[PDB]
RNA sequence: GGGCGUAAAGCGCACGCAGGCGGUUUGUUAAGUCAGAUGUGAAAUCCCCGGGCUCAACCUGGGAACUGCAUCUGAUACUGG
RNA sequence: AAGGCGGCCCCCUGGACGAAGACUGACGCUCAGGUGCGAAAGCGUGGGGAGCAAACAGGAUUAGAUACCCUGGUAGUCCACGCCGUAAACGAUGUCGACUUGGAGGUUGUGCCCUUGAGGCGUGGCUUCCGGAGCUAACGCGUUAAGUCGACCGCCUGGGG
RNA sequence: GCUGCAUGGCUGUCGUCAGCUCGUGUUGUGAAAUGUUGGGUUAAGUCCCGCAACGAGCGCAACCCUUAUCCUUUGUUGCCA
């Protein structure tokens, strides 16, 4: 019922004595649709096996998300080592504008609207990281209501 | 549990002023000869608390796990978990032994296999050999993961003896979300403990008297449920 | 550094001689130029037929020859018209009568003559040694293998360097003496050079 | 809407004029600041709602916009005098 | 302040910090240009020259050895007065101010406690080491920040050229 | 006849030296790390204790051969209380 879905695969090397020793790695990205989502990273010589370690790895280290309406509560700004994220709410059926990993963890989180750019470095790892990061310090009105203890008329 | 009965056992010593942390202000009185003080009167109100949630996960019917490396309370802990049937560790916590249960399992099946296969089972084809080697096998795997040979599952909750001695399986407990019962020192961390409880550890009577409550709170809370 | 065959060094504990014949020093060779001659002139024209094992006994007044196949249909022919023309030849061989016993291999995967041939006739059909070797270890797992090693060495893949592959799941225990090891070997003739390649299958222990 | 320990990048160090910035309270001013109004900000263009070439490009009515400038009146929390 | 400063004594002289008050009353911070100071080497003139030692000479080493090693050896290193204004002039970290968990030292003041004592409790200045949160690409920094912030100045914009 | 510097097969070498790895877990943004390090011990990554590691595999060892002791079985072509 979830959806789970790829972002990048990647070839790396480990160096012996007898020469390289490649390996595979996937980052992966899961989410139910509604506002809980997770990423996973997995390493095999295989790449079937390598995307399977990471579909578990994101299955656990789940995060929820407060949506308002398929969209961001407010913009919000996520930063990882060498990635900035800028995420603001956009209006209904703009559909979502947003680089390559962004676009894949924003959609099966179940955010339609929203409008994402991605500055500094853009390896696949680190903006998936900040995206999440953005998530999660992202607020729902409600929540800051009780943080405040002053109600809902704000809105 | 009272103020005097903790105040008699003396569990309002902590570590020398050389090893405190800069967490623990809130339950440090003075330091006397360089011996921080832990308020009684803070500790026992959320001694009580938490000693009543953990009346009520054992209302559940809880499986608690009672963890302490230390020699000091070796025993201690053995014979408090087995009172009342709940389960323990004691000789050392292995890391990975909450998140790869699974591994962890294959070894208490082997385990389990041995002692019915061996002890009350058939002693035949001894072959003079590999006897004292699959008796010396059991005794290792005993002292390891003898607490824990009938769990068939992840513990509910746990009870630590020392935050910080034990940081390896808080940081599982964490991980794994199981909730924490454990006592803090001065020189311990209390970030990761859920519910954390402030007394000493290195009293043999001190241990005693924190094992007796949690005893007797979770025999309440079994015979509650009867 | 070099390895003991895994069939010489367990001959004489777990792997049955493929000749069982006994005679003195006068017929010593001569039978065993025989036993050549048939092993050669047999696989040479049964390399379709798949042959796997042949083991050669010589009773007091005869030769036995049996065969270890995966395809008894066409080494028999129809009513055996094909073994009978090739007991004439086989007889001949040897100046004695022959008898024919075709024991038929139901896994024809966990038997590593089997194996060995398949890789190495892929490679002159033009499959990709990678591909090839990696087919082979699934199927040995699949259909019952505790253990198996693949190594395709020799000019891979038409580079102007020979390289070494090899590839091994489960478990090869060679320096167990009670392991049951089956090993062969078999090359494959390409345009390109000639490729040796190296089959161990595990198959329990004593 | 970027940086300067090691990737490019902290003057060798200090004194110091211009300049930039400035603790805290009261009064006053109203220069910055803010609010209102008035006059301008040509038409075309861009945008919105329409109209006519059979459609479209194209043409076209109204509107919005051009929140920029100037003046007058007012507010005095912050900055300045 | 930096560069730097090491026998003892005398003369002249600058800054720093501590104790308890008195006094002025924003007189402050920073600083483009400007000015001053600024290791060693070097330059000018006049001295001095023990040791050391560029250059240079000889002897080895080496296929060669305009070097490393050895024996010597002039400038220079020393003083006075000018000039030079450069260093991996480095903490490779501008100055000023505020805030943010700790621990052990060193060094210099200072208030107390039966001052009994060859004993402890406080308070400042400066200074090393480790490390928390945080920050960092990482190494690491971590109340003397590379943390959280404000003021101003300097600088950077691919590698060569 | 040429090219082992195109190769297969086979062999020498360090060296019978004790190492070479994987799964899961954990750590690190990541390549990867940990396991495999450390106190001892062993012929040995052999074993033990500690240890974010828990296990597992190929190697070490064991199984094969011979020699060292005894018991039982058959006694000629071997032995003679
Ligand atoms: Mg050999
Ligand atoms: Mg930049
Ligand atoms: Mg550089
Ligand atoms: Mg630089
Ligand atoms: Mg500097
Ligand atoms: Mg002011
Ligand atoms: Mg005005
Ligand atoms: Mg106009
Ligand atoms: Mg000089
Ligand atoms: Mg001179
Ligand atoms: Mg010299
Ligand atoms: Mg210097
Ligand atoms: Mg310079
Ligand atoms: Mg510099
Ligand atoms: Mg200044
Ligand atoms: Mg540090
Ligand atoms: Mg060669
Ligand atoms: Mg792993
Ligand atoms: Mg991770
Ligand atoms: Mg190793
Ligand atoms: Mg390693
Ligand atoms: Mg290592
Ligand atoms: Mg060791
Ligand atoms: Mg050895
Ligand atoms: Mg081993
Ligand atoms: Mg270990
Ligand atoms: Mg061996």
């Amino acid at each position: 019922e979830l959806q789970e879905k790829l972002i990048a695969v990647n070839r790396v090397s480990k160096t012996v004595k007898g020469g390289r020793i490649f390996s595979f790695t996937a980052l992966t990205v899961v989410g139910d649709g509604n506002g809980r989502v997770g990423f996973g990273y997995g390493k095999a010589r295989e790449v079937p096996a390598a995307i399977q370690k990471a579909m578990e790895k994101a299955r656990r280290n789940m995060i929820n998300v407060a949506l308002n309406n398929g969209t961001l509560q407010h913009p919000v700004k996520g930063v990882h080592t060498g990635s900035r994220v800028f995420m603001q709410p956009a209006s209904e059926g703009t559909g979502i504008i947003a680089g390559g990993a962004m676009r894949a963890v924003l959609e099966v989180a179940g955010v339609h609207n929203v409008l994402a750019k991605a500055y500094g470095s853009t390896n696949p790892i680190n903006v998936v990281r900040a995206t999440i990061d953005g998530l999660e310090n992202m607020n729902s009105p409600e929540m800051v209501a009780a943080k405040r203890g002053k109600s809902v008329e704000e809105i | 549990v009272s103020m005097r009965d903790m105040l008699k056992a003396g569990v309002h010593f902590g570590h020398q002023t050389r090893y405190w942390n800069p967490k623990m202000k809130p339950f440090i009185f003075g330091a006397r000869n360089k011996v921080h003080i832990i308020n009684l009167e803070k500790t026992v109100p959320m001694f009580n608390e938490a000693l009543a949630e953990l009346n009520k996960i054992a209302s559940r019917k809880g499986k608690i796990l009672f963890v302490g490396t230390k020699r000091a309370a070796s025993e201690a802990v053995k014979d408090a978990a087995l009172s009342c049937d709940q389960f323990f560790v004691n000789h050392r916590w292995l890391g990975g032994m909450l998140t790869n249960w699974k591994t962890v399992r294959q070894s208490i099946k082997r385990l389990k296999d041995l002692e019915t296969q061996s002890q009350d089972g058939t002693f035949d084809k001894l072959t003079k050999k590999e006897a004292l080697m699959r008796t010396r096998e059991l005794e290792k795997l005993e002292n390891s993961l003898g607490g824990i040979k009938d769990m068939g599952g992840l513990p509910d909750a746990l009870f630590v003896i020392d935050a910080d001695h034990e940081h390896i399986a808080i940081k599982e407990a964490n991980n794994l979300g199981i909730p924490v019962f454990a006592i803090v020192d001065t020189n311990s961390d209390p970030d990761g403990v859920d519910f954390v409880i402030p007394g000493n550890d290195d009293a043999i009577r001190a241990v005693t008297l924190y094992l007796g409550a949690v005893a007797a709170t979770v025999r309440e809370g079994r015979s509650q449920d009867l | 550094g070099q390895k003991v065959h895994p069939n010489g060094i367990r001959l004489g504990i777990v792997k049955p001689w493929n000749s069982t014949w006994f005679a003195n020093t006068k017929e010593f060779a001569d039978n065993l130029d025989s036993d050549f001659k048939v092993r050669q002139y047999l696989t040479k024209e049964l390399a379709k037929a798949s042959v796997s094992r042949i083991v050669i006994e010589r009773p007091a007044k005869s030769i036995r020859v049996t065969i270890h196949t995966a395809r008894p249909g066409i080494v028999i022919g129809k009513k055996g018209e094909d073994v009978e023309k090739l007991r004439k030849v086989v007889a001949d061989i040897a100046g004695v009568p022959a008898q024919i016993n075709i024991a038929e291999v139901r896994k024809p995967e966990l038997d590593a003559k089997l194996v060995a041939d398949s890789i190495t006739s892929q490679l002159e059909r033009r499959v990709m040694f990678r591909r090839a070797m990696k087919r082979a270890v699934q199927n040995a797992m699949r259909l019952g293998a505790k253990g198996i090693k693949v190594e395709v060495s020799g000019r891979l893949g038409g580079a102007e360097i020979a390289r070494t592959e090899w590839y091994r799941e489960g478990r090869v225990p060679l320096h167990t003496l009670r392991a049951d090891i089956d090993y062969n070997t078999s090359e494959a003739h390409t345009t390109y050079g000639v490729i040796g390649v190296k089959v161990w299958i595990f198959k329990g222990e004593i």
